């Protein structure tokens, strides 16, 4: 070869089902070896242990590390979603985002990506919580197929849309989702815009909406021709399954204003701690 | 003696005598995109030489009251040399970064900052401050270019998330009895193997003093920041005409 | 890098990063009794823990003008802790110890301390002052306590010795443009394998400014030196009730 | 055992019947070996 | 640790602990005269020690404004020691040097020396002003002795040859932040193995401040300089009476 040229991770996982032991120590005195200073500049935790500060005993601990692995963390119904047919024509149309409800958006947003398969469980009463004979139709419709326009619209044939029939006296209904993404992983943060072009202040909603992450409508009705005299709320409920994490972040510490963006109120900022009087009296 | 670092890559070369470690965030380097992650079919281009070198921007005034500072990567580069002609020529991009803070003052100074690399750094509003607006930021705030922009809350990073516990992401300090530098490499993370670069983000460099700045009245009242950036394992697919934004 | 140290005894660490060495007294280090030397009977109590550990002193203030300060061992703890109280209940003691005493200062002052140990430290009067009285020390001054006492004519160590050949006996010295620490480790030294606490000094520990103090106008003027004392193979024997003195 | 922390001089003499003897040396130059420098 | 330093040659000893190097000239040690290169007959004395020590000159005073000192060797040694009446009773001799300079200051101080050895250093004069003189330079200017001369034209070092490359000879920098002494060890450099001590001049030494003393008002203004130069292998022959010039 005539040109010379052109010729051309750190760590790693281990099993750990318990807490680690402790080791019994003694005294030390001497120079040179000082393992409890430390500097905190260079980004690393401190590596002190209990041994070298003072003097153990030996603690044989069986403390198991299973409920704190994320598939545990995560594997609970949280409400996701609450929609009503008091929308007085028998039918609605919901738009698929679950950043509604603050207790399962911060769990997640503990996160930056998420790739998991869910299971969603459909809890449906009157308002009031009484339950009638009434059969209803649950439909998913992806993005691209069309919408129902009334009750008795032709999309409800759902020859290729997925579709469950249910009655309000039964059990609640229960299916299993995939991961239907068209990157590897869902984002619950997204800095930057989906198109190109010029950003004006009046397309300013662009900013932070991922594609990738929007799943399609949800629709529902009462079955029949005709006009059903009963008022619907459906509780929507899903569990996180086969789950995988990457990156994680600061839990958020403000109450959430809109479903879309990281908002805050700027007039009451909440301070994270609880406050005191004095810094020598607790 | 491991207080002495030099980083070179490129034509460029950059010394430090009172340095810690470096931080390579989530313990990767940066790494060329393989084939079993590849998904699209056009050879990719690697400059190799014009568009893996040191990059310095525009140097703050680090104040007594100042709040704190941010950039958006790789947009501080979009227009810089020719990794700005490639990624405007090109529809997809990837690359990892190399960053270094740069932050110097005498012994009879002190004051600390937090040097953070936070990915998918959106941005919020004050929702017009009674919480009842849905406003949105500017495009000369999520996009400030090679100047950056300034934090205006910085103890809920503009994002409702609290400054106390950045320190989960990938970072390092400048206390300035102590070093004068801070060096973190960040490989290249998203959920995608190439993205746009003139539409997308991928991480936020944070730049906040935590420890005001504090000194004498006869010292040098000066204290100025510089920031030098470094792209790793550039590569550019989906050439076309050249488009800004 | 030998002038970092850490001592660890016990739930107590002392970190130091301005250091001498530590002066083993006589080249012995402290031991309990064998079965050789013991005379008495009943078995020993040894509580390893909660009396082998570090135990800080009030502290002393360093002026222009000071004289130097003297403590008396093990009278220095007998109220203070477990320790203390297996002092009173028991009639017989033997320990050894590790003494440090601390003084740090900034690169802009200078001074020179002593910091010695001198076992059966025995202290005269000024018999009057013409020699005539046979006057004797009060009981406030030959046991002053954790507060200690300070020296009246340092230049004969209030014992007819002189200063300049105190460094026979094991010490140190606290310079301080050199180190802000001095620790000497101390074995058990007696005519007999164990003694009274409340009756009986084995040692006195000596502080004194040979250079005195000086720093310009405008530095930090209030200089504190601080002793912290730890006990290292403590036994105890011949259990009665407290005897406070 | 089922508790496993119950499990647990710097100089000596030699014989000096005279002084010490004096070697011959030259000269020397060369740093890192200062034997001249104290610490007190 | 190698900025710390011990020169013991005889019976002298010197200590830095702020150092640089030792330069050996042309890479060579000084020696004594092998039986290949003499040409004289007789049997030459070798003192080897009341000879071959350290031997410290006047200081000079290292002013704002001060323009460079230069020494002529072996005339600084003429009238020295036993080196000096070794140098008056004989007729040839032959050795070489080691050279050290000394100039300390504080941290908050600035400047730097240049301190070069140039062998035969050949002086020239200002040749009237207008150039129409051919005058020549005083016996007390071409072999100054022990105290010393000022450089009137350091610019061109007084001989028409300019100070920017000097560094061309052996030669070290006293930086005052950086060190503040200087080594230079010189072998014998002649065209003859042996020459007379009082006729000629081996080697000049020149002590020049590139970088002018600076330092605000209040800190010390009075910094001296120091050469310290001991010979290495100092051969006499031709033994006559005293002859001193
Ligand atoms: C008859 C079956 C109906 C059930 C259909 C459910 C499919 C939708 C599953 C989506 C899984 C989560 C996708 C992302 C949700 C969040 O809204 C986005 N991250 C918005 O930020």
């Amino acid at each position: 070869d005539p040109i010379a040229d052109m010729i051309d991770s750190l760590t790693a996982l281990q099993v750990l089902p318990t807490a680690a032991n402790t080791e019994a120590s003694s005294h030390r005195l001497g120079t040179g070896v000082v393992p409890a200073l430390q500097a905190a500049e260079t980004g690393a935790s401190s590596n002190a242990s209990d041994k070298n500060l003072i003097e153990t005993r030996c603690v044989l601990n069986h403390h198991s590390t299973q409920e704190t692995a994320i598939g545990n963390f995560f594997s609970r119904a949280g409400l996701v979603s609450i929609i009503t047919m008091p929308n007085t024509d028998g039918y609605v149309n919901w738009d698929i985002d679950l950043m509604g409800y603050a207790q399962l958006r911060r769990k997640c947003e503990l996160f930056t990506y998420m790739r998991f398969d869910a299971e969603f469980t459909f809890v449906v009463a009157k308002p009031n919580g009484v339950l009638v004979p009434q059969l209803l139709q649950y439909m998913y419709v992806p993005p691209g197929a069309p919408k129902p326009t009334s009750r008795d619209s032709f999309a409800w044939q759902t020859a290729t849309n997925p579709s469950v029939f249910v009655k309000m006296t039964d059990p609640p209904a229960q299916v299993s989702v995939p991961f239907m993404s068209p990157a590897s992983a869902y984002q619950w943060f997204y800095d930057g815009y989906p198109t190109f072009g010029e950003h004006l202040q009046a397309n300013d909603l662009d900013y932070g909406q991922c594609p990738n992450n929007m799943m399609g409508t949800f629709s529902i009705r009462t079955v029949g021709t005709e006009k059903s005299p009963h008022s619907i709320t459906l509780r929507v409920y899903m569990r996180i399954k086969h789950v995988r994490a990457w990156i994680p972040r600061p839990l958020r510490n403000q109450p959430y204003l809109f479903k879309t963006n990281p908002n805050y109120k700027g007039n009451d900022i909440k301070c994270t701690s609880t406050s005191r009087d004095k810094i020598t009296t607790l | 003696s491991d207080r002495v670092a030099q980083l070179t890559i490129g034509n460029s070369t950059i010394t430090t005598q009172e340095a810690a470690n470096i931080v390579i965030a989530y313990g990767e380097w940066p790494e060329y995109c393989p084939d079993t992650d590849a998904t699209a079919v056009d050879k990719p281009t690697r400059p190799d030489v014009s568009v893996n070198r040191f990059f310095t921007l525009d140097t703050k005034s680090w104040a007594k009251d100042s709040k704190g500072w941010y950039w958006k990567f790789p947009d501080v580069l979009t227009e810089v040399g020719v990794f700005g002609q490639n990624a405007q020529f090109h529809y997809l991009y990837r690359s990892g970064f190399c960053v270094h803070v740069q932050c110097n003052a005498s012994k009879f100074h002190q004051g600390a900052l937090l040097v953070a690399v936070l990915p998918e750094y959106v941005l919020g509003t004050i929702a017009g401050g009674t919480g009842n607006e849905n406003s949105h930021p500017p495009y000369a705030t999520t996009q400030p270019g090679q100047v950056g922009a300034v934090l205006t809350h910085p103890y809920v990073l503009d994002a409702g998330i609290p400054l106390s516990q950045l320190t989960v992401c990938p970072h390092q300090w400048i206390n300035l009895r102590t070093n004068n530098c801070a060096t973190i490499i960040v490989p290249y993370m998203n959920t995608v193997p190439f993205d746009s670069a003139l539409n997308h983000c991928n991480f936020g460099l944070l730049v906040i003093p935590v420890v005001p700045l504090d000194f004498n009245a006869g010292a040098t009242s000066e204290i100025p920041i510089t920031v030098t950036i470094a792209p790793m394992c550039a590569e550019f697919a989906g050439l076309r005409q050249a488009v800004k934004q």
